């Protein structure tokens, strides 16, 4: 990506935060045609800064832009919940070509951390009658919205047959995710147990089920 | 490549 | 007011073709360039290219040469994106966006058009019970296509304690989701529990009694 941005930045309400944007090549030349866009998923992106620092009157005065060397920078003051979004920088690169930075997920920490609740179900009787087996790991009520999920057969890890969702915002503004492990009926009854392991903020919650 | 375009110019020549 | 209004969501098989429209109003269509920008699942914005609405000359970024065509129809102030020989990796939200000047690119954006390319075919779900001082029970809604599925419980009478998780997209192209509800353990045997699953795209509904 011709323009490097941090993958994520976090700040709490009322603070100011800065998102950097560094040119990876000399194709940007003067690097004076830098623009920034706010993007709430599901809606169209919105222009908020152009020519490095110029703010259209239709954007909030809490947004400002600056540059030093080949690093352009977006700063958001008086951080509010509505600022939570993806932010992209953008530069002209000559020959009537434009490029976008990789994007930055801005998280506004308007909420205390929450460890996930985990519920693990074994394959149903019916499913086993159909010669299939699905383990269902349901993950809810965690904040911030990021987990990793690992599965184990007895004590050995398992990545094959694992399908895990992205975290989705719940109505209470905590986050949910689910993970499924597909097995044969034989595998399911082969082992003593299976475990679903949910890691969040460096701590892990593990649930187990067994055919027994 | 002319990367230092005039910001007021319109590319849709 | 400047308005870019794009056509609706598309669902296509690999090798098929698609044509997305971007109708404009509120300015002279031929005075400003129309650019196209893509966002694939889990990725950032990617500049695709543009078309000069005076000369018709199209510019395609590397990565979008070979199968993509920008065009317009001045009789209706509309720009178009056509993709030939669609590939699974073309799955993305496609945006049109105006460039006012080099200083102010992408000042007005369309709302985006989701284009999904999948080799999967319409298929109704297979619903399995997730048997249970509270008790959790649920329904596994397995192997359906396309999105969306809705779930209720006891024909909508049971709304408290209900959590329906967004679906996982399997490597096969089919989706699965789960719905779980938390109920008093003392109610098992007193209260019947049925999840009502509706998959309009396959004209299928399933009511699955969930018991101990
Ligand atoms: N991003």
């Amino acid at each position: 990506s011709v323009l490097t941005q941090p993958a994520s930045v976090s700040g709490s309400p009322g603070q100011s935060i800065t998102i950097s944007c560094t040119a990876t090549s000399s194709n940007v030349g003067s690097f004076n045609l830098v623009s920034w866009y706010q993007h709430h998923p599901g809606k169209a992106p919105k222009l908020i800064i152009h020519e490095v620092s110029k703010r259209p009157s239709g954007a909030s005065n809490r947004f400002s832009g600056s540059k030093s060397g080949n690093t352009a920078s977006l700063t958001i003051s008086g951080l509010q919940a509505e600022d939570e979004a993806d932010y992209y920088c953008c530069s002209y690169v000559g020959s009537d070509t434009w490029v976008f930075g990789g994007g930055t997920k801005l998280t506004v920490l308007g909420q205390p951390k929450a460890a996930p609740s985990v519920t693990l179900f074994p394959p149903s009787s019916e499913e086993l009658q159909a010669n299939k087996a699905t383990l269902v790991c349901l993950i809810s009520d965690f904040y911030p919205g990021a987990v990793t999920v690992a599965w184990k057969a007895d004590s050995s890890p398992v990545k094959a047959g694992v399908e895990t969702t992205t975290p989705s915002k719940q109505s209470n503004n905590k986050y949910a995710a689910s993970s499924y492990l597909s097995l044969t009926p034989e595998q399911w009854k082969s082992h003593r147990s299976y475990s679903c392991q949910v890691t969040h903020e460096g701590s892990t919650v593990e649930k187990t089920v067994a055919p027994t | 490549a002319n990367p230092n375009a005039n910001p007021n110019a319109n590319p849709n020549a | 007011q400047v308005q870019l209004v794009q056509s609706g969501s598309e669902l296509k098989k690999p090798g098929a073709s698609v044509k997305v429209s971007c109708k404009t109003s509120g300015y002279t269509f031929t005075t400003y360039a129309m650019n196209w920008v893509r966002q694939a699942p889990g990725q950032g914005l990617e500049w695709m290219g543009w078309i000069n609405t005076n000369t018709g000359n199209p510019t395609y970024a590397p990565g979008f040469t070979g199968r993509f065509v920008f065009s317009f129809d001045t009789s209706v102030s509309t720009a178009y994106l056509q993709i030939s020989s669609l590939k699974a990796e073309d799955t993305a939200v496609y945006y049109c966006a105006r460039v006012y000047s080099y200083g102010v690119p992408f000042d007005y954006w369309g709302q985006g058009t989701l284009v999904t390319v999948s080799s999967a075919s319409t298929k109704g779900p297979s619903v399995f019970p997730l048997a249970p001082g509270t008790a959790a029970l649920g329904c596994l809604v397995k192997d359906y296509f396309p999105e969306p599925v809705t779930v209720s419980w006891n024909s909508g009478a049971l709304t408290s304690g209900v959590h329906t998780f967004p679906a996982v997209l399997q490597s096969s192209g089919l989706y699965s989701l789960s719905s779980v509800v938390t109920v008093p353990s003392s109610s098992l045997g007193t209260q019947t529990y049925i999840c009502n699953v509706n998959h309009k795209p396959s004209n299928t509904k399933v009511d699955k009694k969930v018991e101990p």
